[PDB]
């Protein structure tokens, strides 16, 4: 008896929507049914089945046969269907509860395009961007909105040619996008939470790099919210980034939303904040946009309170009064939000003109993929450098190559001097890519050679080790690359210490004082590595130059003296504009990453030769 | 059948009022006296004319209902007529002086000559003997139109009102205002409604300067005083320093003014729009006004001769859109400016629709690609705005000096990147490195593809170190390196001829680092180019048809080839992407000629935004202006009509 | 035909909150009966020792009393006796409150267990009867179809003879890229 917690696609939300305006005398019918004399603002719309033809044009036959089937199916096949179902259930009354969004809809655009509203809006269930057009899925039975759209694209071409088709609804519009995943006429975009598997659907189809295939390549949109929680402003900042440049790029004549208020302020199968005046301030731009073509179309919300207070709000936009104010103005969204955005809208430079030259993206072109062949123009530049330095070391110091065998990383990128197995103290430089300070010219991103002041820093320590007979291990965790667009320095520089520390390092017949020089960021993975084995051993100390980087919290695993031996052989120079027990020994160094080691080099080579004897 | 919810009335604030109009026939009257015939031929700076134009516009579009076109009530449906009534002294002097009241007070009993010497002394303003009822009139309908809006009288206002008031100095007047309209109606809110008129934010984007606005609220916190125009220092009026960019304000009004400066005309649609969506929503929703007054002034539209812009009547609709969007539905339209009575009568009626509550329409033009000036200008804005308020930082990697001993020890790079290219293209078309003995110069200078000594066409291709590409991380200031990239230019060409068999030749030429104009580059140019000639072209017997292809500098080399040599019978056709570079004038001394060869065949790309056409001479030797900007755009852009001259210059 | 539909639905909505609700205030008295049960269990665990101590000190009133030399036992037992009674009494009253809860428990749980078919019998007949609405929908539908093609038909340019004979755009003028869209040398 589940009926204390009913199914989140439910009835009463048509009704409660359409109760709410009834309370705010734009619909002046008391007894809540379904007449024709709602009022003045506003123009009931009649409901009608859709017909074999229509909806036959995106789904298949085998679809409607089983749906038509199941009309008159008896009661155990129908727990069968609706257990086989991924969420769908059926009942005996559902060939025409399906027939009738469909219809509705095609009722509202064709009452928009036709110039008899203003606009349109369908309050309506069951939704329709989780249907596919060979098997339903996710409480959806039949896709309303590809019938509608295909009816509009096929039956008006003398009117509207190209339509916009969004997405608002947390869950990705699954069913909805494969329909038109080759079509390029129709550009579609889905804010969804989506989260790799956790979050609803959870497939690749709704990644932020699906961005067509075909002819429709570029007409295709996912806006992936990584954490849960997002408000009105990731919203408002998204709707500034990328829809509304392209969207004044793309021009439509007709925009249509497949919206859902369960990422509404106070719902449950969603868990974020946006308020109902960031809706209706969203719904504003979209409302300038376009000359005034809009359909709106509900396939989420499951909590009746924020669904209906957002309904009410877009409502009021809709009639024509103007949004209210946001909570706070004042808000500065998350920054991997920030960089999502950011990967977004270079792919879009990469297809759009819009997002070059504006956005320093004209320089060069991102449609070569960046390789060392010569089929892109493109070329890495880390790989230059390390391919410098690998030359260098090699004939200068005979620096022979670490095989980092059984991991996904370049030979050159453990540097180290010959018969290390055999150095009586061996030094470890964990460090990290050198920086640059020049100005980066705004209009296209390109930079200047002439100019550019690059220094190698992490090659003090080598020399230095080296004049002490000490074996030198260089270690080269870059950041990001720009290639691979999944690479993570972090996990992959733990597993590499984890790794050497298991596979070589303990096993060496002369191993003794190793030392370990994180700089900047790349010091991390070595309190993962720590905190993880007991190697104190044959460790004597850890230094640190972290510049201006946060600190590095130590949670060790084998014991709980590493935080005590760590931060009494620990000096971790810091900014002087950071002010920033367990994080062993914050030092607030002076002058400021390369004032730092060269001023605090002295006083670190020296503590390394105190605790060294 | 159970009435459940009784029938209520709608819940509503904005538009079951209408939209408030301010207009009297009474402010047409002060005018200027003929002085010379210069007159019948200028555009009349601030003339009367401008009221009845766009009052006879508003008619043909039965927004408001009056065919007679005269003061009435009855001002339709959509709209409200709101009465004017001229401004007491008290209101005035809330910003103004008393000197200048009783300026203007001597200035009505005055005769003809002594108001026409007035008329000649003020800095470009002109005085009348009908110009204090009629400046008194602005203020008072300005204070009128304020009331109407704050007290919900009307759900907005617009004013059609003449004598302007964005140049007029609390001091004394000049700027052919006589009393400063938007700052006295401003103070006299603020002094009367201090409860709910609390936050003013003003803006202008008229192109002059509202130097009298800016300096009536520089200590002001309630004002957020906005300025957009030209600033243009030397020449352009007012030639102030109150309009450069930097007036952020003063004590508590500091960060509560801004100005925005256009460093050159000719903007249009994409710019204002660009603008629009990026700086003024965040400071304004971070302010958060109970107010926004707006100063108007359609003297830089689409049509007018002063502003010399080409904006369109949409835009102005957006831009209302957005400022009706960031307040809370108040406000309040006082116009300034205007020449061309066509265009402001078009941007009135699409503003004011606007207004009523249409929606703006499409821009005519989405895409233009602002100009470069602008877009470093406003981030030299944004660095002190950053500095002031909050919402340009943590976004922009603001948050509110290298070294000089340290460049003996630098990474070298020039050569990094000539190894890794020399490797990648020896492994895939093993070019010969061809040595420059008795020359002090890298191994890889050149490279050639094997058996040149028999290949009859041979390309010469010419360029420097490539381009570079980097990103620069937005969450905290310096860039990334990375997450860079190669931008290897001149690798389409070497490809295309290889696939047609000709002799192709790869030329390097390092940057003078730390060096403004690489002229050493242009020297070792001339080495190699005069060297390579004589010791080793003119010894390899099948040899016919040359091309040359030079990428940015490097071309006096070429240049120096054709003057100080007579090379023209073996090769055809010189070709250089010269983008943004100085222009390499040719100097002939074996015969003048090779000059007009020279100048015959060549194809040069410069880019749009180059020192020219803002014309060279022929000694350049024809060059072209493209319309797109940067190498790697015009290279892959034309890289098919270069090809076309290429095979049509040969067989 | 709507208005009956709507009652029914609405009905229908009141009955799946009515199961909801019934099958909820039984699934929290359920913690209840068993938290009582439980006390139950240790009042007859006392019942049972206060009998032990009920028969001890009786077998020790017989062993004091005959040919007696009285000892102060015998009323300590007594006493027992009456503590074993009160207890007894104080038991009996909580297992009748037990068992008026277990039975509540009992009559919702029937209640519930008998809405659910209730509602599925509602279901069926409600889809019965709205196959023949829809149907009568699609007939008027049909219906209206004949209606405008007459009258769209008899509207415009009409029959010899005048006996009987803009805003809102009607006639496909809506200028949102209409005449535009043609060619127009
Ligand atoms: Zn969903
Ligand atoms: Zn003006």
């Amino acid at each position: 008896f589940e009926y204390i917690d009913p199914h989140p696609e439910d009835p009463r939300r048509i009704y409660r929507i359409y109760k709410i305006l009834a309370e705010n005398g734009l619909i002046n019918d008391p007894t809540l049914s379904g007449v024709d004399d709602l009022g003045d603002l506003m123009l009931k719309i009649p409901v009608r089945a859709a017909t074999s033809e229509e909806i036959l044009e995106v789904h298949t036959k085998e679809h409607l046969e089983f749906i038509e089937s199941t009309e008159k199916m008896s009661r155990e096949e129908l727990l069968k269907e609706t257990e086989k179902g991924d969420s769908v259930y059926f009942n005996n009354d559902s060939y025409a509860s399906a027939r009738l969004p469909c219809g509705g809809a095609i009722e509202a655009c064709k009452a928009v395009v036709e110039g008899r509203v203003k606009n349109s809006l369908a309050v309506v269930r069951p939704p329709g961007h989780h249907a596919e057009p060979q098997a339903a899925g996710g409480f959806c039975l039949f896709s309303n909105v590809a019938v509608a759209a295909k009816n509009i694209l096929k039956n008006y071409p003398e009117s509207v040619r190209r339509i916009m088709i969004l997405d608002w609804d947390i869950h990705h519009g699954n069913g909805t996008q494969k329909s038109f995943y080759q079509d390029d006429q129709v550009l579609y975009v889905s804010l969804h939470r989506f989260e790799m598997g956790k979050y609803y659907p959870g497939t690749i189809q709704g990644q932020y790099d699906q961005t067509g295939e075909g002819k429709g390549e570029g007409f295709n949109c996912n806006i992936t919210w990584p954490v849960g929680g997002v408000g009105d402003a990731e919203y408002m900042w998204a709707f500034e980034q990328v829809v509304m440049p392209m969207g004044r790029e793309f021009k439509p004549d007709l925009v249509i939303i497949s919206s859902g208020f369960d990422a509404a302020d106070g719902d449950t199968i969603g868990q974020c904040h946006v308020t109902p005046s960031c809706y209706g301030h969203m719904t504003h731009m979209l409302k300038s946009l376009a000359r005034g073509n809009l359909c709106v179309v509900l396939e989420g919300g499951y909590n009746l309170d924020a669904i209906a207070r957002s309904a009410l709000s877009v409502a009021k936009v809709l009639i024509g009064e103007p949004p209210d104010e946001l909570p706070d103005p004042l808000s500065d969204p998350k920054p991997e939000v920030i960089e999502m955005i950011d990967k977004v809208i270079r792919l879009q430079s990469k297809y759009w003109n819009c997002f070059r030259r504006r956005h320093a993206n004209s320089g060069c072109n991102f449609n070569e993929p960046i390789n060392d062949s010569i089929i892109s123009k493109n070329f890495p530049l880390q790989k230059a450098i390390r391919q410098q330095q690998q030359h260098y070391l090699s004939d200068e110091f005979n620096f022979v190559t670490l095989p980092l065998v059984s991991m996904d990383l370049p030979d050159n990128t453990v540097l180290c001097t010959p018969n290390i197995s055999e150095s009586n103290t061996i030094i470890i430089v964990v460090h990290d890519t050198s920086d640059i300070w020049a100005k980066r010219n705004v209009i296209s991103g390109t930079i200047d050679l002439s100019s550019s002041v690059i220094i190698d820093n992490s090659l003090d320590f080598i020399k230095w080790g080296l004049d002490r007979k000490y074996g030198i291990i260089d270690v080269n965790i870059p950041l990001t690359l720009f290639e691979p667009d999944n690479y993570s320095g972090m996990i992959t520089s733990q597993e590499v210490l984890i790794y050497l520390w298991d596979n070589y390092i303990k096993y060496f017949p002369s191993v003794a004082k190793i030392a370990f020089i994180g700089i900047g960021d790349s010091y991390s993975g070595i309190v993962h590595l720590l905190g993880h084995r007991d190697t104190r051993a044959v460790t004597k100390t850890v230094i640190n130059f972290l510049g201006d980087k946060q600190l590095k919290p130590l949670v060790p695993l084998v014991d709980e003296t590493l935080s005590e031996w760590y931060f009494k052989n620990s000096l971790i120079f810091s900014n002087n504009s950071h002010q920033c027990k367990k994080f062993g020994r914050v030092l607030r160094c002076d002058t400021d990453l390369n004032n730092i080691i060269e001023e605090r080099f002295e006083e670190a080579t020296d503590f390394i030769l105190d605790s060294f004897e | 059948r159970q009435v459940i919810v009784p029938v209520c009335m709608p819940k509503i604030h904005y538009s079951p009022l209408k939209t408030g109009l301010c207009y009297d026939v009474r402010m047409r009257y002060h005018a200027k006296i003929f002085t010379s015939y210069f007159e019948y031929i200028d555009p009349h700076p601030e003339d009367p004319r401008r009221i009845y134009r766009i009052y006879k516009i508003l008619a043909e579009n039965g927004l408001i209902n009056d065919p007679t076109l005269s003061g009435v009530d009855d001002l339709g449906d959509l709209m409200l007529k709101i009465p004017v009534r001229a401004a007491t002294s008290e209101e005035i002097l809330e910003v103004h002086t008393k000197e200048h009241l009783e300026f203007i007070e001597s200035t009505e009993k005055m005769s003809r000559e002594e108001l026409l010497k007035e008329t000649e002394k003020g800095d470009s303003v002109y005085f009348n003997n009908d110009s204090y009822a009629s400046a008194r009139l602005p203020c008072g309908g300005a204070i009128e139109a304020c009331k109407a809006v704050v007290e919900g009288r009307v759900k907005n206002s617009l004013a059609v009102v003449r004598p302007p008031g964005h140049h007029a100095e609390p001091q004394a007047a000049g700027g052919f205002c006589l009393f400063s309209n938007v700052a006295v109606a401003a103070k006299n809110i603020l002094k009367n409604y201090p409860e709910s008129v609390r936050r003013i934010m003003i803006l202008d984007w008229d192109i002059h300067h509202g130097n009298g606005t800016q300096k009536s609220f520089y200590q002001d916190d309630q004002v957020l005083y906005v300025s957009l125009h030209r600033f243009e220092m030397g020449k352009y009026y007012p030639g102030t320093i109150q309009g450069q960019y930097d007036q952020t304000g003063e004590g508590k009004g500091e960060g509560f003014n801004c100005n925005i400066t256009w460093p050159v005309g000719g903007v249009g649609d994409a710019e204002y729009m660009w603008a629009f969506e990026q700086v003024v929503m965040p400071m304004g929703r971070e302010f958060k006004p109970d107010l926004v007054i707006i100063s108007s002034g359609f003297d830089a539209a689409d049509g007018d001769t002063i502003g010399q812009c080409h904006v369109t009547p949409s835009c102005y609709g957006h831009m209302t859109h957005m400022l009706k969007s960031l307040a809370r539905g108040n406000l309040c339209v006082v116009l300034e400016g205007g020449y061309n009575l066509d265009a402001i009568a078009r941007s009135a009626l699409s503003v004011a629709k606007v207004l009523i509550g249409e929606p703006p329409d499409e821009l005519p033009d989405p895409l233009s690609d602002p100009k470069p000036e602008v877009i470093e200008m406003i981030d030299k804005v944004i660095r002190l705005q950053s500095k002031y308020w909050n919402c340009f930082r943590r976004r922009h990697a603001n948050s509110g000096p290298i070294n000089d001993s340290i460049i003996s020890k630098n990474f070298p790079l020039q050569k990094a990147i000539r190894q890794q290219q020399q490797h990648y293209l020896s492994d895939e078309f093993n070019f010969v490195t061809l040595p420059l003995v008795s020359m002090d110069l890298p191994d890889n200078t050149v490279l050639c593809t094997p058996n040149i000594s028999e290949s009859n066409t041979i390309i010469i291709v010419v360029h420097d170190t490539s381009d570079i590409w980097a990103k620069r991380n937005v969450i905290s200031g310096t860039i990334d390196l990375s997450s860079s990239v190669i931008i290897d230019n001149s690798l389409d060409f070497i490809k295309w001829g290889l696939d047609r068999k000709y002799g192709i030749i790869d030329v390097n030429i390092p940057l003078t680092l730390f060096e403004p104009d690489n002229y050493s580059g242009m020297i070792t140019s001339q080495e190699v180019l005069i060297y390579l000639w004589d010791n080793y072209i003119k010894y390899f017997p099948s040899v016919a048809k040359i091309a040359f292809i030079g990428i940015g500098d490097s071309y006096s080399g070429i240049v120096h080839l054709l003057g100080h040599r007579d090379t023209r019978a073996v090769t055809k056709t010189v070709i250089n992407f010269l983008g943004d570079k100085q222009l390499k004038p040719l100097v002939p001394l074996v015969d003048e000629t090779l000059s007009e060869w020279y100048f015959k065949n060549s194809l040069i790309f410069s880019n749009n935004s180059h020192q020219c056409w803002k014309k060279p001479r022929k000694k350049f030797g024809r060059v072209l202006r493209c319309d797109t900007d940067g190498l790697n755009n015009i290279i892959e852009e034309r890289f098919e009509e270069a090809t076309d001259f290429i095979l049509d210059s040969f067989e | 035909k709507r208005l009956n539909e709507t009652q029914r639905q609405n009905q229908l909505d009141e009955i799946k909150n009515s199961v909801g609700l019934t099958f909820k205030k039984k699934q929290e008295v359920e913690k209840s009966i068993n938290d009582s049960e439980k006390r139950l269990k240790h009042a007859m665990t006392e019942s049972t020792k206060l009998q032990n101590k009920i028969n001890h000190l009786l077998k020790n009133r017989q062993e004091l009393e005959n040919f007696n030399k009285l000892p102060s036992n015998t009323i300590s037992s007594e006493n027992h006796l009456e503590e074993g009674s009160a207890l007894a009494d104080k038991l009996k009253e909580y297992i009748d409150k037990n068992a008026t809860l277990f039975n509540k428990l009992k009559e919702l749980q029937q209640a519930n267990a008998e809405k659910s078919k209730l509602n599925d019998e509602l279901r069926s007949k409600y889809q019965i009867e709205s196959s023949k609405a829809a149907e009568s929908a699609q007939t008027l539908k049909i219906l209206q179809e004949s209606m405008k093609s007459l009258e769209n038909e008899v509207n415009g340019p009409l029959t010899k003879f005048s006996t009987e004979s803009q805003n809102d755009f009607q006639s496909l003028k809506a200028r949102n890229k209409f005449l535009k869209n043609y060619i127009t040398l």
